[PDB]
């Protein structure tokens, strides 16, 4: 019993930690915005400006 | 002798006491007090955000479309009476990908003067009579909270929360505007830096009042459905 | 170890929540 | 010219002592001592933060309208009368995502002037106009603490902590707006650098006061509560 | 009476009334 | 000398605050207020982007000659009027390249004084001397919108929305130029100031004002339509 | 009116004119 | 929400495209 | 029986170790909660200011 | 069944 | 089938 209750616990660990990491959230600051082009998400066009 | 009252409240008495300590009481210089507040106001409201200059109102959504009210300058959370559903900003050419290429959640853009939002949402007023009865909110609305701006004094009895809070602030940054009309530098300057310090305590009042009574640990986990 | 039920009585000359010299008479009437 | 006691113990005492530690005293001046000094106290009340001027009070949640009170400044632990819990701030979206997506746990926003709440709370409370009645508080009975905006001065009688605690601090944040009044720059700059060590020392002490019996080492919690 | 004692004493607030809301309801 | 109500509201009492705020008033002074004011708002437009100032309009493509308007200062988001579609603009080479190498997509660039599409676009519009006739905007109905360059002061009656908004604006980006048409240097450096902050204040409230309603994050699109 | 609103209004522009080219299209 | 079918009443004193002093002449004719 | 006593103690160890790393708590400063961005836990809008 | 906030 | 833009 304790085993697989152990088991789980680590394996939800591990998961939540993916389960972050897949989001990719970008840090920024403010006068880098720019929503026209982060919004759009194309392969060439962003403004990475400031 | 212009005499002001202690607990400053009003238009008038904020004229007389910009009056009073620019000692000067001569027409040239008293006709164009409510000029230095207007500047002052104006450039006071301009970059200030806050709760109290906040407003609630319901919007009238009749297909994916809409119009911005004329007191309009920040929007924070939508969302509907009911359920919540907080609504997100996006950009034009995701909200007309969105079309093309598309339980469910919402976006909205802003199109000059025009919010649209992508899944069609259909919005609707409350009841409008004004015999003394309550306005029976309308279900399948959507809630909007923007820093409204307010509106000019254009009379002595009027007053505002700031009068109330902060009259010290406007004080100072309309002597600002004065001991600019006359040639007087150094009054400006400390002026100037009395309203930077207030604005930056308002501001950081209004920090210590946000999401703080809590650790800043343990990333919240609002993954999915799928364990 | 109170209640917020007494009446209103002065304005917030300080604190962004709340009433104004302009509104306390809403929340007397 | 005026004379005062020892200690500067009532708002009648302090509006004197200002006028006599600045000689700028007369007519037109003393009339406005009352103006600088509610100057003094909304830049001092804008960002101090200590307990004398808090205040506990319990809540009516109404499973969402609940509304903040007026002297809402800033809150400091929020929890029950029942058993202990304490209550944890998130942002609108994350409540947002809680009401369709599903109870030890409870957590709380500011939407506007009100406090939501993601499960249907029914936190119970005398309603207004109820007389004196403690009501002996029921249960689920919310309890709120948080920093209340003091009340301002408005007769000579009325007295206040600061004043019985730090009047030099009112002094010096007052003398700087009344040196502000008449034109003086030297007596400005000295009074404000003053009043801000004055206010240093009192928020280092609050600090100091605070998690100052014995030190920490985390137990390396990893939830040995699971089972539940 | 305190001397810089902070527990000492706790100054009141404004007032401890409602919102027009909580009047109204 | 001259006199002035509170609120600076037409053109008529701006160029009489202009004179009063500089006691350098006279005969050969006052005739060229309206000059500096010309230089100042040019001066201002020349940079300023904002909405109050924006303007949307129906465009006739015609395949290519589609010209721009007089005036075109920048362009925001276009698009048309049926199902919505967003335009991407690229440079002439590009065009030129899918020209011949080859419809979800939608080009455009910028031929001198034309505006050039890839697809033979037939978008419709009234002719000129049409009287009225809204014309119910038909299908293919591109919607342009772009920043226009606001008109000048003729009357004393004319007003705009920077005088009901801004006047203090327009009041120091003014006496700069006056006070460098007379020989003043203090005076020019401060107004510029003052002008300079005036502008980045109502600049960076556009700014906080654009997606200023929610966070953002990107789910990881991948673009999910494929097969289309 | 707007004291500081930016969308309480909208200045015209010069004039809704097209260029010679449309006039003489 | 608007044509460009209206006629040409100034010139452009802000703006690197549309008319001139020199120009309007040819925009009304 | 030492020696289970023993293992059970490192493994308490490892396992309280674990116990902490899985929480990930992030250390800020004051100038930059954005509450309505951090909460907010989508890949792709977070800011990371100041 | 949530409402808006209106003035006092 | 484009033409060049002459003067007004």
């Amino acid at each position: 019993k304790d085993i697989q209750d152990l088991r789980t616990a680590l394996v939800r660990g591990y998961i939540d930690n993916v389960n972050n990491a897949n989001y990719g959230r970008y840090k920024a600051l403010v006068g880098a915005y720019d929503r026209r082009s982060l919004l759009d998400n194309r392969p060439g066009g962003v403004v990475e400006m400031e | 002798m212009p005499d002001v009252q202690y607990p400053i409240n009003t238009y008038g008495w904020l004229k007389k006491a910009v009056a009073l300590w620019a000692d000067r009481d001569d027409d040239e210089f008293v006709n164009q007090i409510p000029n230095f507040i207007n500047f002052a106001e104006k450039e006071i409201y301009r970059n200030l955000r806050i709760p109290p200059l906040e407003k609630e109102v319901y919007l009238d959504i009749k297909d994916g479309v809409a119009y911005i009210p004329p007191d309009y300058l920040e929007a924070q959370w939508m969302m509907r009476a009911k359920d919540g559903t907080i609504f997100q900003v996006t950009s034009p050419e995701e909200i007309s990908y969105r079309r093309q290429h598309g339980n469910q959640p919402v976006n909205f853009a802003r199109f000059g003067s025009r919010f649209i939002f992508y899944p069609s949402i259909e919005a609707d007023t409350p009841y409008y009579p004004d015999d003394g009865s309550p306005l029976i909110p309308a279900e399948n609305s959507v809630i909007l909270s923007y820093y409204a701006d307010p509106p000019e004094f254009h009379e002595d009895t009027d007053t505002s929360t700031i009068l109330t809070i902060a009259p010290e602030l406007l004080l100072y940054f309309t002597l600002r505007h004065a001991c600019l009309f006359v040639q007087d530098d150094n009054g400006v300057q400390k002026w100037s830096a009395l309203g930077k310090a207030i604005l930056d305590e308002m501001v950081e009042q209004n920090k210590k009042q946000e999401y703080s009574g809590s650790p800043i640990a343990i990333p919240n986990n609002m993954t999915r459905l799928q364990s | 170890i109170v209640y917020n039920n007494q009446a209103p009585d002065a304005v917030n000359n300080v604190g962004q929540f709340g009433a104004t010299e302009g509104s306390i008479g809403a929340y007397k009437q």
